[PDB]
RNA sequence: UACCUGGUUGAUCCUGCCAGUAGCAUAUGCUUGUCUCAAAGAUUAAGCCAUGCAUGUCUAAGUACGCACGGCCGGUACAGUGAAACUGCGAAUGGCUCAUUAAAUCAGUUAUGGUUCCUUUGGUCGCUACUUGGAUAACUGUGGUAAUUC
RNA sequence: GACGACCCAUUCGAACGUCUGCCCUAUCAACUUUCGAUGGUAGUCGCCGUGCCUACCAUGGUGACCACGGGUGACGGGGAAUCAGGGUUCGAUUCCGGAGAGGGAGCCUGAGAAACGGCUACCACAUCCAAGGAAGGCAGCAGGCGCGCAAAUUACCCACUCCCGACCCGGGGAGGUAGUGACGAAAAAUAACAAUACAGGACUCUUUCGAGGCCCUGUAAUUGGAAUGAGUCCACUUUAAAUCCUUUAACGAGGAUCCAUUGGAGGGCAAGUCUGGUCGCAGCAGCCGCGGUAAUUCCAGCUCCAAUAGCGUAUAUUAAAGUU
RNA sequence: CCCGCCCCUUGCCUCUCGGCGCCGGCCCGAAGCGUUUACUUUGAAAAAAU
């Protein structure tokens, strides 16, 4: 295949329980590669898993070839779980996220600021 | 307003040996109130994500910082902001790395790893001297530090060896002319050389002079001179190039034939 | 407010101040056609940053001798102007820089080497390449006429590894006329 | 780039100005394919303002008898999650504007041996006791006014 | 280990004070004082120095080196525009200092406020009413009226930088993101190339004529095929989630469109002593000047000029101005 | 155009306490500053952005 991976400023990290990276890319011809399939060719690289890896970044230069991103390899799953961003543990489903506007949140706060002893109705009723 | 203390920052007035970047955003870390001065300081949050690369952003640093890793003069540190400065002994345990901050010859701090049977000492630089209650003399050094009980020879501007588990000075260089010193202010900022001569002009900032293992004299400010060694021999490890400040037609030069331009 | 970002920009021209005069408008009309630029502001650049180094080399030519800052900055203009081909190392010295003529600077453009080093048919259809992305500096493809090309660079300036002039699929209106073959010639 | 050109006379030489000329920044007219940056209710009226939002906060470690949920049955200091409420802290930073104001403000330079300082950092901590007192909030229940974070 | 605490130091400051530094005004030449003005002694008060304020005493202090009064479309500075050399003009505006939340005044709490997203009262406004009473402060972010020559959406989010808190967890219109945007700055498309025909020159040959001819330009008819984005559009990438740019499949050019404009053509000042119209009218013209039946200047066609994704006009200002 | 010589050359003094010499005795560096300024040259000290 084009598809290759490259490694630069290999760092390992302890006071956080992971390793980090920058990957290359050297794909000529084809479109950006799927984040996916480059976590797996990292595993590959590190004998791993497709599962303690995460990656970002990834802009392609002008006329096309290669691209250059940041990459991280955890020890456990746990924690990749605890030292990340949330975001970045939804991604790839592993995290969820809940309440569906600041106006709502915002609004409500103040109209529980005009009542005492139990806030009540304002929550429990909406 | 102003009305009471301020506790933002922003980042193009923040001090310029950080080496900040510009476009990131408006503000800087702000150092925390501590022993060190605001403009001499270097926060701990600086010396993570800016010099080490261990983190990325503030929230790494601050979770690097909370699982109780990171120790600054023994004592084991959770402020981000906590003002580090000249002479202080960061300590890494779960890694096993030492480090020193002294200025790199340019005016500004560099990493300067230690060997871990030297990191348990470090200088300071005498401030005052007083009398206290039922008649105990007292010590003041740079960094706050209060001791009781000196021996009754040592007086300002020398500098005194401690220990960092006990205070207890051990060792005391004495200011005069033919030790060495390091230049802690101003235009001539990470110099060493010995200190060959002080003026006395009485109710005024009295001057220093110096000279360097080339010849080169320069002088400074008594109020920014820290004598780091009996003479010719400097107790604490130095950086790399040990203060010599050569000129940029010099710079030039080592530049290109070294061809510095990989590795 | 207070806000994350960079003001600093500069002009890189000057119109000049007789705006009708006959000496001037045949000389840049000659110094467009020659080189196939598009209005007369490319030729206010190279004019521009010609009389900016003029102005250096002129300030540090009243500086005395044996300087720091003559020495030091001398020695840097020259590297500078030598590495990009507008000088020559047999020279090396302040005094010669003022003999420098606009016609350096705009001959060291990468649409002049691309006609001059022999990849296209006239100064114009160079310019048009360069637009279409059909040429490449060093393993780089590059798609403004006017990139100034370094001394070393030069050898470098080849047709791009995706382009039909060498190795590369033919393009929309080559296929689409070979399908008019099997498609609008074989039924249709 | 250390530059001038038209205009008093029948013509000439001058003083002398009006006009042209180039940049800049506010407004406005006609026109508008691509792509990277990015100023924007200052000028007049520091004039007036509908609605929403811009300042809150809990750890192993101040106070837990809300059954609100709760487990292996027990609080025998008392489990455990924990609304509310007392307590502590912050609200004096940040943001906005340029009315005032000419030795004033501000800048460089110096002084507190003439003062105060939450916090952080280091000192300092020896001239009924196996542990004292009464009284409030949340909660229960009865209410007043058209109306309010009464 | 968490917490609290006396005092000392240190830190972040704050406060008061020294020297020098300011735009215009003489149609401002004397000003200042028991309603403290300059000084001395003792106190009051205050965090401390001090006419800071009280009692007694002295009669002083400032000025042609511009005091004192008046004006400022005056908040100061880091800086900005133009600039041979010297200078002139600007600085409400992201950094630093100051001052203020409709105007004036008084205070609580606190380490810190004379605080207005705190309270009390008067002045001016304005809202609700059951006419007893209650409530208010956008020169924060959006938004609206008004004013005017003159200025954007009642969007998204704490992911980045940092701050606050009892705090690894909460909060932030600070701040980031997108929308409107020809204030302004950088890069840069709207055609490239052959054949053929005419056109023109160096060269060859011919006494020439003439022919051969290589190098270019237009210009025609077609063509001739090739090239590529502006767009339409699957996916990846981007990011808090999206958009944009970049990376890529599929469509997408024959020129009558996938259409370049704005101002000029007497002089200054680059470009027509063309044609039609008007007749000292309508109009042009920064200035000199055009138009009275034969207009190089008006109205229009044609052609040509300058800059070009931009150009014209009004105004303030700088160089020209050795016309400060 | 750094030293001392025609009378002067950092202009002297007189010391004293502490280091530099010789074999106690004697020799030379420091303390006083040179009558004062303006000028010129060098150092120190001066936020970042522009
Ligand atoms: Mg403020
Ligand atoms: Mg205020
Ligand atoms: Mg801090
Ligand atoms: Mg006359
Ligand atoms: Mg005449
Ligand atoms: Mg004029
Ligand atoms: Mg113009
Ligand atoms: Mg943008
Ligand atoms: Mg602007
Ligand atoms: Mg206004
Ligand atoms: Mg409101
Ligand atoms: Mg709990
Ligand atoms: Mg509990
Ligand atoms: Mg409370
Ligand atoms: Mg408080
Ligand atoms: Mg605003
Ligand atoms: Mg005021
Ligand atoms: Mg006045
Ligand atoms: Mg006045
Ligand atoms: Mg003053
Ligand atoms: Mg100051
Ligand atoms: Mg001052
Ligand atoms: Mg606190
Ligand atoms: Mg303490
Ligand atoms: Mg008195
Ligand atoms: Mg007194
Ligand atoms: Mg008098
Ligand atoms: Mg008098
Ligand atoms: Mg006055
Ligand atoms: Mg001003
Ligand atoms: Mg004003
Ligand atoms: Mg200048
Ligand atoms: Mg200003
Ligand atoms: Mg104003
Ligand atoms: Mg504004
Ligand atoms: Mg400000
Ligand atoms: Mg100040
Ligand atoms: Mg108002
Ligand atoms: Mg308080
Ligand atoms: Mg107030
Ligand atoms: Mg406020
Ligand atoms: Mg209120
Ligand atoms: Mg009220
Ligand atoms: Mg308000
Ligand atoms: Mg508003
Ligand atoms: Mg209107
Ligand atoms: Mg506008
Ligand atoms: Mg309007
Ligand atoms: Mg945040
Ligand atoms: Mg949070
Ligand atoms: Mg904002
Ligand atoms: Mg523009
Ligand atoms: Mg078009
Ligand atoms: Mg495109
Ligand atoms: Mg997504
Ligand atoms: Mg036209
Ligand atoms: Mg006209
Ligand atoms: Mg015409
Ligand atoms: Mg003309
Ligand atoms: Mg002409
Ligand atoms: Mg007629
Ligand atoms: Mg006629
Ligand atoms: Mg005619
Ligand atoms: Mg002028």
């Amino acid at each position: 295949d084009t598809v290759t991976i490259r490694t630069r400023k290999f760092m390992t990290n302890r006071l956080l329980q992971r390793k980090q990276m920058v990957i290359d890319v050297l794909h000529p011809g084809k479109a950006t590669v799927p984040k996916t399939e480059i976590q797996e060719k990292l595993a590959k690289m590190y004998k791993t898993t497709p599962d303690v890896i995460f990656v970002f970044g990834f802009r392609t230069h002008f006329g096309g070839g290669k691209t250059t991103g940041f990459g991280m390899i955890y020890d456990s799953l746990d924690y990749a779980k605890k030292n990340e961003p949330k975001h970045r543990l939804a991604r790839h489903g592993l995290y969820e996220k809940k309440k569906t506007s600041r106006k709502q949140r915002k609004e409500r706060k103040n109209r529980m600021k005009k009542v005492r002893g139990t806030a009540k109705a304002n929550v429990g009723a909406g | 307003m102003a009305r009471g203390p301020k506790k933002h920052l922003k980042r193009v007035a923040a001090p310029k040996h950080w080496m900040l970047d510009k476009l990131t955003s408006v503000f800087a870390p702000r150092p925390s109130t501590g022993p060190h001065k605001l403009r001499e300081c270097l926060p701990l949050i600086i010396f993570l994500r800016n010099k080490l690369k261990y983190a990325l952003t503030g929230d790494e640093v601050k979770k690097i910082c909370m699982q109780r890793f990171i120790k600054i003069d023994g004592k084991v540190r959770a402020d981000i902001t906590y003002p580090a400065g000249f002479m202080d002994v960061i300590s890494i345990d779960k890694t096993g790395e030492n480090f020193r901050l002294i200025y790199d010859t340019k005016g500004r701090f560099a990493v300067h790893r230690i060997t871990p049977e030297e990191a348990k000492y470090k200088l300071c630089k005498v401030r005052k001297i007083f009398v206290g209650t039922k008649g105990i003399p007292h010590l003041v050094t740079h960094d706050a530090r209060t001791i009781r009980y000196p021996d009754p020879l040592i007086k300002m501007n020398d500098t005194i060896q401690i220990d960092l588990e006990t205070g207890k000075i051990t060792d005391f260089i004495k200011f005069d002319t033919g030790n060495l010193c390091m230049v802690t202010g101003g235009a001539n900022l990470g110099r060493i050389g010995v200190i060959t001569n002080r003026e006395r002009h009485p109710g005024s900032f009295d001057v220093v002079h110096v000279k360097d293992a080339n010849g080169n004299s320069f002088a400074t400010r008594l109020s920014n001179i820290f004598v780091i060694g009996k003479g010719n021999k400097p107790w604490i490890s130095l950086p790399r190039g040990k203060g010599i400040r050569l000129t940029i037609a010099e710079e030039r030069d080592k530049r290109l034939a070294a061809k510095q331009s990989s590795g | 407010m207070p806000v994350a970002r960079s003001w600093v920009c500069r002009k890189t021209y000057v119109t000049p101040r007789r705006p009708f005069e006959k000496s001037r408008l045949d000389q840049e009309l000659k110094l467009i056609g020659e080189y196939g630029l598009r209005n007369k502001r490319e030729v206010w650049r190279v004019k521009f940053t010609l009389a900016k180094i003029r102005k250096a080399a002129r300030e540090l030519l009243t500086l005395d001798e044996k300087d720091p800052r003559r020495l030091f900055e001398g020695n840097a203009l020259l590297r500078r102007l030598v590495r990009i081909g507008v000088l020559d190392e047999g020279k090396m010295k302040l005094d010669y820089i003022l003999g420098l003529k606009i016609e350096d600077f705009l001959e060291r453009r990468l649409q002049t080497q691309v006609f001059k080093l022999g990849l296209a048919k006239s100064i114009h259809h160079a310019r048009v390449l360069i637009r279409q992305r059909h040429i490449r500096v060093r393993k780089q493809v590059v798609n403004i006429p006017s990139f100034i090309v370094r001394l070393d660079s030069q050898k470098h300036i080849d047709f791009s590894l995706r382009s039909p002039y060498g190795g590369g699929r033919p393009g929309r209106v080559k296929r689409k006329n070979a399908k008019k073959g099997q498609g609008g010639a074989g039924a249709g």
